[PDB]
């Protein structure tokens, strides 16, 4: 509530000179901003040295601070502190209490140091995952004609893999490939729980694929349909989603559109993956006209963030849904990132009202903020049960 | 001891034995050289502008750090006259003349038992550049007088 | 573009500054 | 002229085809290849009036009408082979845009004007010919089976840590670290650019008298037996 | 000549991240300098008469450059952006300093020579073109498709007509043909069978 | 005797230089590298070689008219290829980012099989047309033919005045450099030659 | 036994935007 009331009422400034904006980033040890030294005293309940003055944020290492975005993201989200110190004062027992933006930066209370390389991003996290949006049907086709041949195979197995990778125990999911002719991947040959070891044997199935053959994106949309018509097995019944992997081609394939998505009950994802020159008016073509959205993978760099942005399409019709559409939820058992055991998160996903007061934008009001966050420790609920 | 591994070129001569059937190959190869020989002093000439461009290159661009990944490196650099010559030749050739010119210009690390901190100057850009047009010149008007 | 030292290929010709030489820009 | 049409728009036909990796094909590679019988009738009509007009063996007393006569019977043989062996019959097609030398008489006087200077070149070919022989034998006893050794890190999975020859502890480049000069390693350019047998040392020479990367090989030379002596066998190459 | 001249050294200032004052100064001085040039074309062409005007093969270069830059304007004016750059070409009637001098008669019948030879020179480049396109038809028939053996396809490929023809220019130029050897061997396979 | 002048009277103040601490090392480096004149006193001590130096001279003033249209076409083009080309050879040292204000911070770079965190800084490609002095060097070197790829890949991912480059973006500004190998190292070269 | 909330399919949803009228 308070995330949602303090950013409804913002002026999206463009310049940081003379405003500064003041926090202690994580993880150390720019103009436009300032930087907190903290105390950190030695503290219980943690493993780490905290501190209860201020909020650490943590930015991922590809995204930059200092710009107009994380700055804005910044200064409004640093009224969220107050909240954070009124909770941990009504409750000493409380742990991480965090709230993951859209932007990428993480503001987590209390204050600690972050824990080689940091490829920590907060919108891939299965608590942030399972707030943005819904459970999902996903299927995922995969062009392996003789086109893709080279590294742009190679990109697509690791934009599939980092795709599965974004799914949970309440998603399914099946993987499919097709040159002039449609087949799945693997053994399971219709949706599965997309648990650890499904997920695993899909992993290992596409990155045995070799590509050879002559693009039919007539008959892999066929196969892909039909699968998602199954229900003779268990499934979620919840978004439906066909998650398209090629370069580029020449066939908009209405027909098989129109037979069976007449009434645009399925949304169609596209991605165009690596270095190349063929036409992609078809695949945005495709992607529009099924409520999907068409993304470009060019290079290893761009597979990270590019496999997580369809959370924003999927969570269009639960902001729409209103207040209805914020309601708890609880992860599965999961180690925390700050080295704290294992926790289980509840999550509340925060709307962008701005303008809503009067009930005029709507533009982009359709998309989440970001995702509330606490950590509750299984050695509270052990503490529970003598 | 000291080698003698030259002595195989011996039975590789006995080609040159065969090079007398080329009645009309003989005669011309013959003309040439013989022209080649009756013009000493242009050859001179151009050994003048190899020796004056050698001997400017060692002293402005002779200290460079040898690190490999550029264009001098341990195979192409100024350190000495032999090398100084050898670059020259490759240049003149033509191989990677703008990138050895790019490698040598007024930031480059510099040697570790130089004596300066700022070694490598832009005069690259005349240097190379007048080379270019000098030599290959000599040499078009080596050839024609031949 | 390839930076200084990564592994390129000759003919793809996309090394940042320098040249493709022994398989390193 | 209407012939001359037909030959401009078959050039084009064979500009628009595309080509794919791994057995793909574009459709409009399919649609093209719909209009080969066209052009192979019209080209087999033009060559069939020729020959009740001029006889035989006299229509075919002029090469033009011999390169006519070959391109279209390979076209009608390819027409009408459906078996596997037509890689070197489908590759004649890249002769047709020579018909249109043959249907302008001035671009064959033209090209007889420009073939009548290289029957003097051909002796100096003989000679470059004599140059790179007698240097190549000169490369098969002296570098033969020099690029082989490379620093391997500890005979793991023969992964060379560099790209260039190396010697065992000799005036050559010593290997660097904790690597050893051990034996057999393709070569430097795919293991294309050596002198192993006497084919490979001309392609390297004849490489090499282009002035086209002949510096690397002096370098491969150099850190495989010592900079003392090599310039000595390319200079005189580059010169020569 | 001075006109020309001012006009050549007012283009040739013009470089990356100028200031505003000189874009605006040069655009108006473009405007003013066709004007100028236009004016005496016509005063020229009234004078001398159409045939006459046109009778000197230096003329019809100028009115072919004027044209030229009138189309360049035009295009420009309906749609900024891209120059095609025809109106430096007016430094080439700078060439007109060596009347003056003693080097006219030979740099001018270089010229009566060269243009009495259109012919044979268009003839012999198309005959160079001829050639070209029917080796860049044989590496396509030969390596087409083929260069997909290592992580990417390189530029000098020979999959479409036009890269082809450009990988043939380049290796008629000389420029790294033994790289592109290189690659189409092991295209073709290894040391071994594919040489 | 000019020259035997400032190569002895060169030494001579390295000399009065010399005998104290590091006063001026530039002056001392340039009176150093002036001593590379010492062989040129020969030139006039032997007659032959005189002789041939003067027909080098003769020959170089037979073709200087020739020089001087040569260049002034060079100057064309470079001016040409500036109005192309200029601000468009700038990127970013990660491909995904095309504008100076997004190239800022760190990136994940994946080489040697270890992703690693590297600096995000906006640079400019070796050989540009920024202005035409650059314009006539970059030119200068597409001529003698060595790296010519490089700059035409450079050319054609060129998008805009301050944008990165995005590959294969304009295919046809190849004929641009097409164009100009067939008049200065073919034509040009070969008229050198010939005169 | 799975979640039986489902937010899919709703009216009001613009959708008229994708990555590539943008880009
Ligand atoms: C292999 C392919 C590569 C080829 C590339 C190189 C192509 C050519 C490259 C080099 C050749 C040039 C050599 C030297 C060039 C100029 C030096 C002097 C030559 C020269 O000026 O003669 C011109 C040149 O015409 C041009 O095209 C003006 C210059 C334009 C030439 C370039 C045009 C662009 C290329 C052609 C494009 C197609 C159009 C032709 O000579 P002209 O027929 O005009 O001669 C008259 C005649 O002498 C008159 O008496 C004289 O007037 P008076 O003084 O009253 O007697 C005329 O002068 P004015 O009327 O101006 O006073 C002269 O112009
Ligand atoms: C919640 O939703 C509200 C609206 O529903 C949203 O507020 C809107 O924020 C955008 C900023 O992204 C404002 O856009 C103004 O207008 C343009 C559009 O970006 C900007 O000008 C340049 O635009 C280009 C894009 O083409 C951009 O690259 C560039 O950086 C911009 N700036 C330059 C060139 O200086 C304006 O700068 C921008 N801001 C202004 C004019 O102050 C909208 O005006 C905002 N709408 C409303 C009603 O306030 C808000 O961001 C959403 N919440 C979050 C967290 O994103
Ligand atoms: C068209 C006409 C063509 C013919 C005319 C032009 C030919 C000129 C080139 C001739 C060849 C010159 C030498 C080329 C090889 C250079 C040597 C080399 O790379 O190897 C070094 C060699 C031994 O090396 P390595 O195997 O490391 O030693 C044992 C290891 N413990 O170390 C050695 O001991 C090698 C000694 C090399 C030769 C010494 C000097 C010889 C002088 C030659 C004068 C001109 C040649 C006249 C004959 C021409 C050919 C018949
Ligand atoms: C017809 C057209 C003609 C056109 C061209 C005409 C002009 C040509 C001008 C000269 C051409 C270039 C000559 C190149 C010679 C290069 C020699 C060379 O690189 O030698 C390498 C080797 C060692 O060199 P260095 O680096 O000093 O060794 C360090 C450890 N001692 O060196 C040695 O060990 C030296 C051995 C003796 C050298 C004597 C000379
Ligand atoms: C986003 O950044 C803004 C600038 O960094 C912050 O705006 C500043 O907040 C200050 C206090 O919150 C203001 O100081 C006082 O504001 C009251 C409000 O009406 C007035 O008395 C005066 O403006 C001022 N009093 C003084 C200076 O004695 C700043 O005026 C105000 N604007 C600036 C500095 O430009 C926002 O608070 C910040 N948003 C969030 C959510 O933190
Ligand atoms: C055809 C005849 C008249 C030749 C005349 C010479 C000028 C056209 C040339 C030579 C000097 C060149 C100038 C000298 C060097 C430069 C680089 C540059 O100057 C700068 O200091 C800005 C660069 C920066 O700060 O990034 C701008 C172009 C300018 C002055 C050049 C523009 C083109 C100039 C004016
Ligand atoms: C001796 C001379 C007369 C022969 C020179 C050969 C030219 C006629 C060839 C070689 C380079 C070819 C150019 C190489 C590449 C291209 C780009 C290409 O344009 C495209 O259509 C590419 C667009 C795309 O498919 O993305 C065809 C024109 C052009 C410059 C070609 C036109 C024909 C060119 C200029
Ligand atoms: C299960 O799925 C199949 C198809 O995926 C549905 O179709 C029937 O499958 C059974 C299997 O023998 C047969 O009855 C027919 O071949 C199919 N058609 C009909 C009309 O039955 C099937 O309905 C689904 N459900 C069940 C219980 O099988
Ligand atoms: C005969 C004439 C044309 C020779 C060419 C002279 C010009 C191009 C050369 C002569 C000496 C050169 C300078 C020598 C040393 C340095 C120091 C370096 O840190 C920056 C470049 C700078 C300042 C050079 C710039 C180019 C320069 C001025
Ligand atoms: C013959 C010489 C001396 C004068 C004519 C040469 C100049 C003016 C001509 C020759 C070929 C021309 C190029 C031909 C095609 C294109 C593609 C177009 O999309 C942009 C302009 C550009 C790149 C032209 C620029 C002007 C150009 C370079
Ligand atoms: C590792 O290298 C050393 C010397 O290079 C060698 O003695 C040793 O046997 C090597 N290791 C193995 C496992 O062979
Ligand atoms: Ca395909
Ligand atoms: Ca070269």
């Amino acid at each position: 509530l308070e995330a949602e009331k303090v950013q409804a009422a913002h002026q999206w400034r463009e310049d940081f000179a003379s405003n500064e904006v003041v926090y202690y980033n994580a993880k150390d040890d720019e103009p436009g901003s300032q930087r907190i030294k903290p105390v950190f005293i030695e503290d219980a309940n943690f493993g780490r040295q905290i501190s209860y003055q201020h909020a650490a944020v943590h930015i991922p290492t590809d995204i930059y601070e200092g710009s107009t975005i994380v700055l804005n993201e910044l200064n409004w989200t640093s009224a969220l502190d107050e909240v954070f110190k009124k909770n941990r004062e009504e409750d000493p027992s409380l742990l991480w209490q965090v709230f993951g933006s859209a932007t990428g930066l993480a503001r987590y209370y209390p204050a600690s140091p972050w824990v080689k390389i940091d490829l920590y991003d907060v919108r891939r996290r299965p608590w942030y995952i399972q707030g943005a949006a819904s459970p999902k049907d996903m299927l995922i086709l995969v062009d392996v004609s003789g086109s893709v041949s080279g590294l742009t195979l190679k990109l697509i197995r690791t934009s599939v893999s980092e795709m599965l990778e974004t799914l949970s125990d309440d998603d399914f999911v099946n993987v499919a490939s097709f040159n002039s002719n449609a087949q799945d991947v693997s053994c399971f040959q219709h949706l599965v729980q997309a648990n650890v070891r499904n997920k695993k044997v899909l992993k290992d199935a596409v990155n045995n694929i070799t590509a050879k053959g002559i693009t039919d994106y007539k008959k892999g949309f066929s196969f892909a349909f039909e699968q998602l018509l199954n229900y003779n097995v268990s499934r979620a019944n919840c978004n439906k989603i066909i998650m398209l992997f090629t370069d580029g081609g020449e066939e908009r394939a209405q027909e098989i559109f129109n037979k069976y998505n007449k009434d645009k009950k399925v949304r169609v994802f596209t991605f165009s993956v690596g270095q190349h020159n063929y036409d992609r008016g078809p695949i945005q073509w495709m992607a529009c006209e099924n409520k999907g959205y068409y993304y470009e993978i060019p290079s290893i760099g761009a597979i990270r963030i590019n496999t997580q942005e369809y959370l924003d399409v999927l969570g269009r019709p639960m902001v729409l849904a209103g207040d209805k559409a914020k309601q708890v939820q609880w992860t599965n058992v999961y180690l925390d990132a700050l080295e704290l055991g294992l926790v289980i998160t509840g999550t509340l996903p925060v709307f962008n009202i701005t303008g809503q007061f009067e009930n005029k934008t709507n533009l982009k009001n359709q998309l989440i903020l970001g995702v509330m966050g606490v950590d509750v420790s299984l050695e509270d609920i052990k503490r529970l049960t003598p | 001891f000291i080698n003698l591994s030259f002595l195989r070129l011996f039975r590789a001569a006995r080609l040159i034995k065969l090079l007398r059937q080329g009645y009309t190959i003989r005669i011309l190869l013959w003309t040439f050289v013989q022209s080649f020989k009756a013009l000493p002093y242009v050859c001179l000439l151009i050994a003048m502008l190899f020796f004056i461009y050698a001997i400017i290159g060692m002293q402005v661009f002779g200290n460079i750090a040898l690190d490999d990944d550029t264009s001098i490196n341990r195979h192409n650099n100024f350190r000495t006259f032999l090398q100084a010559l050898m670059l020259l030749f490759r240049s003149a050739t033509g191989e990677a003349w703008h990138e050895i010119m790019l490698s040598c210009l007024s930031n480059q690390a510099c040697d570790e038992q130089a004596n300066a901190t700022e070694c490598g100057s832009d005069f690259a850009y005349f240097y190379f550049v007048s080379f270019i047009f000098l030599c290959s010149f000599l040499m078009l008007n080596l050839f024609v007088a031949v | 573009c390839k930076g200084k030292g990564a592994k390129c290929s000759r003919l793809m010709y996309d090394c940042c500054t320098g040249s493709c030489r022994s398989g390193k820009c | 002229y209407m012939i001359l049409a037909t030959i401009i728009a078959n050039c084009i036909v064979l500009a628009l085809e595309q080509h794919l990796p791994d057995g793909d094909k574009t459709p409009m590679s399919e649609r093209l290849d719909d209009t080969e019988p066209y052009f192979i009738g019209i080209f087999c009509f033009e060559a069939g009036i020729k020959i009740i007009a001029l006889g035989f063996v006299s229509y075919l007393r002029n090469g033009w009408n011999v390169m006519d006569f070959v391109v279209v019977l390979t076209g009608i043989l390819a027409t009408a082979g459906t078996d596997f062996d037509l890689r070197t019959l489908r590759a004649v097609r890249v002769l047709r845009p020579l018909k249109l030398v043959s249907g302008i008489p001035s671009l064959q006087v033209v090209l007889k004007s420009i073939m009548k200077a290289m029957v003097p070149l051909l002796q100096i070919g003989l000679l470059l010919f004599f140059a790179i022989l007698m240097f190549a034998i000169i490369g098969l006893e002296f570098y033969m089976g020099k690029f082989h050794k490379a620093c391997f890190p500890n005979s793991t999975d023969a992964e060379p840590v560099g790209d260039f020859p190396c010697g065992k502890e000799a005036p050559a480049r010593l290997c660097e670290g904790d690597t050893e000069c051990r034996e057999y390693w393709p070569g430097p350019n795919f293991g294309i650019t050596n002198f192993d047998n006497i084919l490979f040392a001309i392609l390297t020479v004849f490489q090499c008298i282009t002035m086209e990367g002949w510096t690397d090989i002096l370098y491969n030379t150099n850190d495989a037996a010592g900079n003392t002596w090599n310039w000595l066998y390319f200079i005189p190459l580059i010169i020569i | 000549l001075c006109v020309v001249a001012l006009n050549t050294l007012c283009v040739a200032m013009v470089h990356y991240n100028q200031p505003r004052r000189l874009t605006t100064t040069l655009y108006f001085a473009e405007f003013v300098f066709l004007g100028l040039f236009l004016t005496e074309m016509s005063l020229k062409m009234y004078g001398l008469g159409p045939r006459s005007y046109f009778r000197s093969s230096f003329n019809c270069f100028d009115f072919g450059v004027i044209v030229g830059s009138v189309f360049e304007v035009v295009w420009a004016a309906i749609k900024p952006g891209s120059s095609f750059g025809i109106s430096v070409l007016r430094a080439l009637r700078l060439l007109r300093i060596f009347k003056v001098t003693k080097y006219w008669s030979s740099l001018r019948n270089l010229v009566v020579s060269l243009l009495n030879s259109m012919k044979s020179i268009i003839s012999l480049l198309f005959l160079l073109f001829l050639f070209i396109v029917v080796f860049a038809l044989l590496g396509m028939q030969l390596f087409g498709g083929q260069f997909n053996f290592q992580d990417e396809t390189p530029t000098t490929n020979f999959d479409t007509f036009p890269a082809a023809i450009l990988t043939v220019f380049q290796i008629l130029t000389g420029e790294d043909w033994n790289a592109v050897m290189y690659h189409g061997i092991e295209s073709q396979g290894g040391v071994s069978k594919g040489m | 005797n000019i020259l035997d002048f400032i190569v002895v009277s060169g030494a001579l103040v390295a000399f009065a230089f010399s005998g104290s601490k590091g006063k001026d090392i530039n002056t001392i480096k340039s009176l150093r590298v002036l001593r590379v004149l010492r062989p040129l006193k020969t030139i006039k001590r032997l007659p032959k070689l005189k002789a041939v130096f003067d027909c080098v001279v003769n020959s170089l003033k037979n073709v200087l008219n020739i020089l001087i249209v040569y260049m002034l076409f060079m100057f064309i083009f470079a001016v040409i290829a500036v109005q192309l080309f200029k601000g468009k050879f700038f990127y970013c040292t990660d491909e995904s980012k095309e504008l100076e204000r997004d190239c800022r911070g760190q990136y994940l770079d994946y080489e040697k099989e270890e992703v690693e965190a590297q600096p995000r800084q906006w640079k400019k490609y070796d050989f540009h047309y920024d202005n035409v002095l650059w314009a006539l060097l970059t030119l200068f070197t597409v001529s003698t033919g060595e790296g010519w790829p490089m700059v035409l890949k450079h050319s054609v991912d060129a998008t805009y005045e301050e944008q990165g480059p995005s590959p294969g973006y304009r295919m046809e500004l190849s004929i641009f450099y097409v164009v100009y190998f067939v008049v200065f190292p073919f034509f040009f070269v070969n008229i050198f030659v010939a005169l | 036994k799975g979640p039986d909330v489902c937010f899919d399919n709703n009216v009001l949803e613009d959708y008229t935007d994708c990555g590539g009228v943008s880009g």
